[PDB]
């Protein structure tokens, strides 16, 4: 018999973690017990707080989530234990980066393969360990953290928020998030995507061949750092922007009732549930900024990573009083920021991050005149409409906007790529307007025709919100 | 230029215990000798203090067990970026 778990996250279609080591840093195990011996070392690195079988129990499991012969995700595969909570489950940031530190420093001493880094913790937001995790992340190790358990917003949270980190909610067996007494799964921007977080069998280590039940973003962490560690075993030469992309790609999309989670963060929250993978192709994923705040010359940045191109720029407010957005080049690499009106409470910028190798991109821009733009070269595709404006109250490869606004096309010479537009208007003054790609196509941008709130892709969905109206989505795929 | 920040989270908060956080390019050879620097400054005044980690590899700097007292005359130290007060995590 399947454990719920292990099924969700096998694909419709399917058929180890070897050359990966995946570290944890928890409390102490029982690195004995039969879903882990062998497999897992302890590195004996302690640096817990003052307060067995109890000590043990929390990390013994999530080895067992990743690792373990029965229950495990990526059954076998190679761990490496770190003490950084006391037999309470608590420990410091100080102990935390200390331990991150202890794992870097032995990379360096003795080069291996891919390293997974799990962080089934949370603590509040941390400026400190955020750098310290955007660092290691940098020098090329793969980190999965814990959303928390909260029924909070993640990016009030510490390694939740990092920069750089994937970082996973809850779910349970009805794909729904999971709720943790009066708590819950934590939601928001800064989590990445859910994985079973319910009623996850694991080792317990009450005894050497004992199981258990439990429940946590912790759980379901260790269910991606399995997956990821596959991932890496099988395409040991992703980048984190490659690896994050298939996470995207692969997982189930749209599962999860979004009523669960407060009004604002719906927007915000991935409806993605992780499962593992089932010719080049187009990933795309949206990158939402934090919010800018309210100040009357507030901008916010979405950025995309050093391998990704960035095709398109939104920008979103729940008001309505916004700007718009503009793509600009920033340290020789495109950016999307996104302009607050005079007397709003501020904007998201919505980037749209690509991985399209080989493509010259560009962005060509007409000031206000309707203005229009076009990527007037042969062999260029227009990727994105954006528009900005100064104001207080307003074909082929052509962007148009408002006469008072200023008009900018994501242009880019990519030959093997072939792109159409698809729009759908709804005359009705309608809350919001949607309009899909095609199966096959990846959405690159996502606009509303010239009192819009603001617009987004969600996966290849083109999302106008409305406080006629025209959804406008740009859809490409490979020739 | 150097700012300090805690937790916001007051019950998770570990007063007394503080990272020091230099500059991104600061060598071990000047994170090791600043730490000096501050506990002779610090004993100069009165204060007990113990350096309980220098950090290296990731991020340069140090971890300190000294009263908050101190931390106007930390945050003068050369090459400190930030202090960040110690703070809980908790398992997930």
């Amino acid at each position: 018999s399947i454990p719920w778990n292990l099924e969700r996250i096998t694909p419709p279609r399917y058929r180890g973690g070897s050359l990966v080591e995946v570290y944890l840093l928890d409390t102490s195990i029982q690195s004995d017990h039969r879903e882990i011996e062998g497999r897992v070392m302890v590195t004996d690195f302690e640096n817990v707080p003052e307060e067995a079988s109890k000590c043990d129990s929390h990390g013994t499991h999530l080895a067992g989530v990743v690792s373990g012969r029965d229950a495990g995700v990526a059954k076998g595969a190679s761990m490496r234990s770190l003490r950084v909570l006391n037999c309470q489950g608590k420990g410091t940031v100080s102990g935390t980066l200390i331990g991150l530190e202890f794992i870097r420093k032995s990379q360096l001493v003795q080069p291996v393969g891919p390293l997974v880094v799990l962080l089934p913790l949370a603590g509040g937001y941390s400026r400190v360990l955020n750098a310290a995790c955007q660092r290691l992340a940098r020098a090329g190790v793969v980190l999965v953290t814990a959303a928390g358990n909260f029924r909070d917003d993640a990016c009030l949270y510490s390694p939740a928020s990092a920069p750089e980190v994937i970082t996973v909610g809850a779910t349970n067996a009805q794909d729904q998030p999971v709720t943790l007494g009066t708590l819950g799964t934590n939601f928001g921007r800064c989590v990445d995507l859910f994985a079973p977080g319910e009623d996850i069998i694991g080792a317990s280590s009450d005894c050497s061949t004992c199981f258990v039940s439990q429940s946590g973003t912790s759980q379901a962490a260790a269910h991606v750092a399995g997956i990821a560690a596959m991932m890496l075993s099988a395409e040991p030469e992703l980048t984190l922007a490659e690896l994050r992309q298939r996470l995207i790609h692969f997982s189930a999309k749209d599962v999860i009732n979004e009523a669960w989670f407060p009004e604002d963060q719906r927007v915000l929250t991935p409806n993605l549930v992780a499962a593992l993978p089932p010719g080049w192709q187009l990933f795309c994923r949206t990158v939402w900024s934090a919010h800018s705040g309210p100040t009357r010359m507030a901008t916010a940045v979405a950025r995309c990573a050093p391998d990704e191109e960035l095709l398109s720029c939104s920008s979103f407010s729940r008001s309505g009083k916004r700007r718009g957005e503009r793509m600009e080049a920033q340290g020789g690499k495109l950016v999307c920021r996104a302009h607050n009106a005079f007397g709003g409470e501020g904007v998201y910028a919505i980037a749209r991050c690509c991985l399209l190798p080989q493509a010259n991109c560009s962005v060509h821009t007409a000031p206000p005149a309707g203005t229009r733009v076009h990527c007037h070269q042969q062999g260029h595709v227009l990727t994105g409409c954006s528009s900005h404006w100064e104001v207080e109250d307003l074909q082929p490869n052509q962007c148009v906007g408002h006469r008072e606004a200023s008009i900018h096309a994501s242009c880019c010479h990519a030959p093997g790529l072939e792109c159409k537009v698809k729009e759908h208007g709804i005359p009705a003054p309608q809350e919001q307007v949607t309009v899909a790609c095609e199966e096959g196509w990846t959405l690159t941008g996502c606009s509303a025709l010239p009192h819009v709130l603001g617009a987004y892709a969600v996966d290849n969905t083109c999302v106008v919100r409305s406080r006629a109206v025209t959804a406008v989505a740009i859809c490409c795929r490979s020739r | 230029t150097a700012t300090f920040h805690r937790c916001a989270k007051d019950p998770w908060r570990l007063p007394g215990t503080y990272v020091v956080v230099l500059k991104e390019e600061t060598h071990l050879s000047q994170s090791e000798r600043t730490a000096r620097r501050l506990q002779a400054q610090a004993a100069r005044r009165g204060y007990l203090t113990k350096i309980l980690h220098v950090f290296h590899g990731l991020l340069p700097g140090f971890l300190v067990k000294m009263s908050g007292d101190l931390l106007e005359l930390a945050l003068k130290l050369p090459h400190v970026d930030y202090i960040e007060e110690d703070s809980s995590v908790f398992a997930q």
